[PDB]
RNA sequence: UACAUAGCUGAUUAGAGGUAGACGCAGAGAACUGAAACAUCUUAGUACCUGCAGGAAGAGAAAGAAAAUUCGAUUCCCUGA
RNA sequence: CCUGAGUACGGCGGAACACGAGAAAUUCCGUCGGAAUCCGCGGGGACCAUCCCGCAAGGCUAAAUACUCCCUAGUGACCGA
RNA sequence: GAAGAGACGGAGCCGCAGCGAAAGCGAGUCUGAAUAGGGCGAAUGAGUAUGUAGUCGUAGACCCGAAACCAUGUGAUCUA
RNA sequence: GGUAGCGGAGAAAUUCCAAACGAACUUGGAGAUAGCUGGUUCUCUCCGAAAUAGCUUUAGGGCUAGCCUCGGAAUUGAGAAUGAUGGAGGUAGAGCACUGUUUGGACUAGGGGCCCAUCUCGGGUUACCGAAUUCAGAUAAACUCCGAAUGCCAUUCAUUUA
RNA sequence: AAGCGACUGUUUAUCAAAAACACAGGUCUCUGCAAAAUCGUAAGAUGAAGUAUAGGGGCUGACGCCUGCCCGGUGCUGGAAGGUUAAGAGGAUGGGUUAGCUUCGGCGAAGCUCAGAAUUGAAGCCCCAGUAAACGGCGGCCGUAACUAUAACGGUCCUAAG
RNA sequence: UGAGUGUUUGUACCACAUGUACAGGAUAGGUAGGAGCCGAUGAGACCGGAACGCUAGUUUCGGAGGAGGCGCUGGUGGGAUACUACCCUUGUGUUAUGAACCCUCUAACCCGCACCACUAAUCGUGGUGGGAGACAGUGUCAGAUGGGCAGUUUGACUGGGGCGGUCGCCUCCUAAAAGGUAACGGAGGCGCCCAAAGGUUCCCUCAGAAUGGUUGGAAAUCAUUCGAAGAGUGUAAAGGCAGAAGGGAGCUUGACUGCGAGACCUACAAGUCGAGCAGGGACGAAAGUCGGGCUUAGUGAUCCGGUGGUUCCGCAUGGAAGG
RNA sequence: GUGGUGGCGAUAGCGAGAAGGAUACACCUGUUCCCAUGCCGAACACAGAAGUUAAGCUUCUUAGCGCCGAUUGUAGUGAAGGGUUUCCCUUUGUGAGAGUAGGACGUCGCCACG
RNA sequence: CGCGGGGUGGAGCAGUCAGGUAGCUCGUCGGGCUCAUAACCCGAAGGUCGUAGGUUCAAAUCCUGCCCCCGCAA
RNA sequence: GGAGGUAUGACAA
């Protein structure tokens, strides 16, 4: 498999996602492929399906398969979008899946009942089920849990052949991968070795980059500060060519050729060091160029005197009285955060629906907010997003200048606000709806995995600044480690 | 941003034209109704 | 170092060296110059040096030139240009 | 049965071929690797097939050609201290 | 064949047909879808060999004149 | 006696290496190169310039055009000058009709204080400073309502020459 | 009486005798012996017919009192995990051709040939530490006192250090 | 520059084992057969250990045992077992091979190590010991370092030169009523934008002032009158435009293709305008306008490479390479 | 006489004032249809004919505004000269702008109807 | 008149390159602790970043000017 | 019971 002088950028941009690549990869690799948000993987990968037009030259002689599918029919079962897509064997899929952790019965469901946790794991069945062809994996554990993650990396590693995916997973990534991508800033790069070494690599670039600029801007002003004082001594030695009229006999000069030479002799060594400076100056501009310049982010949280936000009391929770897990009581008061957790599939955003009362199965139980409690909400199924930004934030009733601002703040370039949110990146959609909750004035926060479609840099981001402030908060992660710097509160719901 | 473009005919796959346009303003791929005089007749050519 | 070889001695055999400040084979091999600067390139495989020489040398009887089914070993002049 | 083996050829590095690596055939030097032999081998300007031409890796070979320190006989719209 | 003139020697050179990158066509050709128009050419026509003079090029090229560069060699009887 | 020039020696100065060493001397390449200075030899006759544009690692050099000379050629005699006629053109001048600058006066929005009234609300005056309008007066290379003399282009127009 | 150099010496043959050079002394650094360094294509030689109290190189320059801070940068020394890192080995695949198939299209074995991947592949670079009698470097602003001035003192920013 | 051992191992054979989804008698590898098949050639089936492992178990090793057995048929499951083979993933071994790496050997190479001889010789050549040793050295190729050394470069304009500034293009003045015209003379701009800011058809006319009116002011927006341009014309200045080139709304894409008489400017290279013809169209009823914008800046040679097309060529032929 | 439609540098116009509708032009009554108004049958478009020409539109007066515009004289200036030469003067020839006298409230046609 | 470097709460400073909505330390003010003062602790105030405009969704930051300060010149 | 060793606080009054 080969990159041959390729060049890309969609239709909408003004840049150049991809200017004159050049690499070499093959079939037997295991190989990663890291970057941040807005970067160009999944548009490589479909660059690799010879999907869009491709200036430049690709070549491969190999069948793919991209993770997630395409799929059509979301209010059909799913069983019958899973054939209208690829046929399969049922009991292959039932041994994928029960590898996994999910019944069968989810197939005869419609798939949009299901959640993400099992979206994912079936159409990741779908994957594991094709032999011959190479994969493309796109993100494949977020919805996912420790288990899910764990099998899958069993998998990997058992993979006699190669493969590729992009994570924005770095234990995951290290378990199984050999080869890396990166598609840096302004320039794309390839090691062998784990998600790790790349960050030690990478560190030691940017030490030298930063080092080896303040090294250059040293210099220059050094060198600028001589060529200006040789400048004002070839000056003063100029008007020696000249005497002074308020005195007798101070001119006649003789030899002013002479003089004047001189003088150009030192004008001619201020040249040369500002040539110099201009050389040094030269070699500066190649450099910053694969940096991220990270940023903190900010937060509208407006409390009240609501101590109390929310409680929950003896909450049995399900469709047609197949209680989906034990009942609780739990609560969530001001300052608080709690970690509501569980495997695929346990009723977390049940949980969330009930609490905003869009709930369509059985309850049982208490939920009781307070009286004029305000929510903000980050949500698991942002598909219904659409449009552009200066309308996005029309309807949903924000200040435009702070909701870019979180957006950039994010790590979104600028030059993506023209663009509408059909075209973005999953993880640009993602921080557009982590933007508008950001950018609501609430008093409880509601975040149900935020953190799927990210980059490592917002996964800080986002633990600085809880951890910041410290406000009222529900959260649902399988980043277990996260929930560790942040929470105590932790709660496990399950059947 | 602003970029000089062939346009092409979509049957002869051929450039034939040569324009102008933003990509801020006109970000969608570009179309016309232009005279490609391999066919000698008008036709829709679109931008590459 | 025993067999012997080296070594030593004696008889033999043929080389040395310079010409012709000219010609020709080989080895090694410049720069000024020209390119209006200059580095590739040019001057130039020239000058210089060295070796081998002979009256000439060198090349030389096709694992060729062509496209004609054809010319029949090299060398040199004209021409191709 | 024989018909010139560390050879032709190839890689790397360099030269000469009008031909400056260029698409670079052909020839030669260094280095390393490394064939078959008559149903065979090389060339025909990358290269493959067909056709044609030739049969290397061993040697010699006069003549036409270049030059004059010199010898003889001489010549000049060459010189005349 | 007097160091000759001259004879022989038609291989080759120029011109007589050009147009086009070329295939190729041909007083036409190329461009062009094109009998269009236009360009280059023909019907308008004269060249060639030698001599001679002016001029140009390659050769030192009009005469003198550098500092300098390179390659042999000679010099420590001066002085270190 | 030894060290020899792409070098040697140097108690080190660019110093000495056969009477001038930032790289000896000699021979050859070699008649180096010189857009640089100097020179370039007999006569007469005909005609007779330029020192300008453009481009130039170009500016004291060069190339093309311009200006000169010589030969041929043809063309409704085009060329030159003067007159008549008709045109383009906005210069000197003049003017303020626009754009700017600007003087004095009438009036004045508005801006200053002083006082009364103060919720700082409404005035009344220094002939207070004064937009803007208007009267009169000025001004201009980058102002023109106007606008020449000349010069320019052209006339199967005329005259005289070539 | 003062400056320079400690001294005796050497120095620009032919404009400079000196405060310049050397000097003993000091310090740093290299070198274990076929030394290191140097001349030279190499042999060979000096070093040395020596052997770390010897030799070479750099700086300073008797004697006396001293020789402060800085290893951030440039070098050097040592180190080493990781990434990257040439030729070479490696040979996957892809074009060109064509025996043969074809359905005209087109496909295409073997061989040959043109490009040649993955993998492997040293020093070095990125990195850690040390090193300044190694290269080199050694700050600003603001106030602050019971006359006034001034600031023992304080604050602040940067620095590798001030 | 050869003799080994060992390790990491690559490949290839050949023998070994190990295959647990879920439910399910239960640790079900796929496939077909499959209801037969095994046992004193030691059954049923117990004991200790070993491998793996999902920790449920499978198998084997050894001990006891001394006679029986496994499954069918049927239930769940996609698939039911026993047993036969075709075997397939995974990881153990034997052997042959290929590399890399460490140590060991000595027989190549080497010793400004000793002794002997040539020999009177601190050379050298040999011989015998000893040491190191397939390293070094040398050759070829490649990478890093390399002023130790070499060959070279290091603009012009210019009121001397140098700095500053400038170098290409557009507009005005200078510029002397055609055109042109210089200065290190005066002032400014450009190195683009527009998919409508183009085209066509239709329609419209601005700026400001006065008056009045609510927030609403000095001034938004509304209405009348005054209103000749005092506005606007994408972007500088000049020229010009209210018969619009300004403004608005429909339909489109002529911001077409091949061209082009003839003129302007011009040293050359270039630049500018262009009626009109042909093809095929847009708009409009039609006339008729449309080969970009309001006019003038928004740009740069050749060489060299890249992309697409081509009825061009293809070193004897067909192709291909390459043009 | 009115209406339409053209040419001539508005000497044609702008303002003010008077009268008229015979036909005519106009206003005018509406939205029924073609069609239309980023709102409105105001404008566009359509149909009609109760009413008034008040306005617009015609004809007349007005020299207030604007337009045209001499003659004279001057400035400037070509050519030829002079001087006391950043300027000034003389001869000849041409000759403005301004300021006026004055003109000017239209001229020439074609067509339909009365 | 020009060339460099500066104008960020009371002082000193970042942030300016890279637009993301003003911060570090000290100081001031208030309240606590203390017999009282300092230190310490808890609070606050003080700047649209010299200024008038553009660009932008958004300017201390980018652009254009204008006004002051320190060096040179002058 | 006893011996030797093992932070700030004006001046004066
Ligand atoms: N269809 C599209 N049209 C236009 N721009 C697009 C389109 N798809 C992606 N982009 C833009 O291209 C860039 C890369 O998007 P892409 O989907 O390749 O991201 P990614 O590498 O997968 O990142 P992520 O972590 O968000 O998944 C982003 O700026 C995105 O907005
Ligand atoms: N409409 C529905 N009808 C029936 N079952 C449903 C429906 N919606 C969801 N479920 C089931 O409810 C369970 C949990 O659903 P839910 O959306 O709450 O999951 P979750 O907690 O977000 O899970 P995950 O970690 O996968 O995101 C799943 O088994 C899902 O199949
Ligand atoms: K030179
Ligand atoms: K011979
Ligand atoms: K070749
Ligand atoms: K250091
Ligand atoms: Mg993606
Ligand atoms: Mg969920
Ligand atoms: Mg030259
Ligand atoms: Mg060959
Ligand atoms: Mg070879
Ligand atoms: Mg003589
Ligand atoms: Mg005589
Ligand atoms: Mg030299
Ligand atoms: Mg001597
Ligand atoms: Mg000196
Ligand atoms: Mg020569
Ligand atoms: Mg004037
Ligand atoms: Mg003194
Ligand atoms: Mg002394
Ligand atoms: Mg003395
Ligand atoms: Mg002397
Ligand atoms: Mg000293
Ligand atoms: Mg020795
Ligand atoms: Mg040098
Ligand atoms: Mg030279
Ligand atoms: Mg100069
Ligand atoms: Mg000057
Ligand atoms: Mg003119
Ligand atoms: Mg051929
Ligand atoms: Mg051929
Ligand atoms: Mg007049
Ligand atoms: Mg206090």
């Amino acid at each position: 498999i080969e990159l041959k002088q390729l060049s890309f950028a969609y239709d909408n941009q003004e840049a150049l996602l991809f200017d004159q690549a050049n690499i070499t990869m093959d079939t037997n690799w295991k190989l990663g492929l890291i970057g941040r948000n807005g970067r160009g993987k999944t548009t490589l990968l479909r660059l690799l399906q010879k999907q869009l037009d491709y200036q430049g030259e690709i070549l491969h002689q190999v069948d793919f398969v991209y993770f997630p599918q395409t799929v059509a029919e979301e209010q059909q079962l799913t069983y019958y979008v899973l054939q209208e897509v690829t046929s399969f064997e049922q009991w292959k899929l039932e041994r994928e899946l029960t590898l996994l952790n999910v019944d069968p019965e989810v197939l005869w469901r419609p798939f949009s009942s299901l959640s993400g946790g099992e979206k994912t794991k079936v159409l990741l069945g779908l994957l594991f089920i094709e032999e011959n062809a190479f994969p493309l994996i796109d993100q494949p554990t977020n919805h996912l849990d420790l288990a899910g993650r764990q099998q899958v990396a069993e998998y990997l590693k058992k993979k006699k052949h190669g493969f590729i995916l992009v994570s924005h997973d770095r234990a995951f990534v290290d378990e199984v991968v050999d080869h890396i991508l990166a598609i840096e800033k302004s320039q794309l790069t390839l090691y062998q070795g784990n998600f790790s070494i790349y960050e030690e690599q990478k560190k030691l670039r940017d030490a030298f980059e930063l080092a080896e600029n303040e090294k250059i801007k040293k210099e220059v002003n050094r060198l600028k500060e001589t060529a200006r004082k040789k400048a004002e001594w070839s000056m003063n030695r100029e008007g020696d060519k000249y005497g002074n009229a308020k005195e007798k006999g101070s001119g006649a000069i003789f030899d002013t050729g002479a003089i004047g030479a001189r003088a150009a002799r030192v004008m001619k060594r201020s040249k040369h060091i500002q040539q110099r400076a201009e050389t040094q100056l030269a070699e500066k501009e190649k450099l910053l160029k694969d940096l991220e310049y990270i940023d903190s982010l900010s937060m509208d949280y407006q409390p009240t005197h609501h101590k109390t936000l929310l409680t929950v009391e003896e909450l049995r929770l399900g469709y047609e009285k197949n209680w989906l897990f034990a009942p609780i009581s739990f609560s969530i008061n001001a300052g608080e955060i709690v970690g509501i957790t569980g495997k695929n599939g346990s009723g977390k955003s049940s949980l969330i629906q009930y609490l905003l009362d869009n709930f369509s199965g059985d309850s049982e139980g208490e939920a009781t907010l307070a009286h004029q409690l305000t929510i903000s909400y980050v949500r698991q199924d942002y598909e219904d997003n659409q449009g552009t930004l200066s309308e996005f934030a029309e309807k949903n009733q924000l200040d435009y200048t702070q909701f870019l601002n979180n957006l950039r703040k994010l790590g979104m370039e600028r030059a993506v606000f023209t663009n509408r949110i059909e075209q973005m990146s999953m993880g640009q959609r993602k921080k557009v709806e982590v933007a508008k909750s950001l950018s609501q004035s609430a008093e409880l926060y509601i975040w149900d995995q935020p953190l799927n479609y990210l980059d490592v840099f917002n996964h800080q981001q986002l633990e600085a600044l809880i951890l910041s402030v410290k406000p009222a908060m529900l959260v649902i992660e399988h980043d277990a480690h996260f929930m560790k710097k942040i929470t105590d509160k932790k709660i496990v719901l399950k059947s | 941003m602003r970029v000089n473009i062939t346009l092409e005919c979509t049957s002869c796959k051929e450039r034939n034209y040569l324009t102008n346009k933003n990509k801020r303003n006109n970000p969608d791929r570009l179309e016309k109704q232009k005279y490609c005089p391999r066919e000698r007749k008008v036709t829709l050519h679109r931008e590459t």
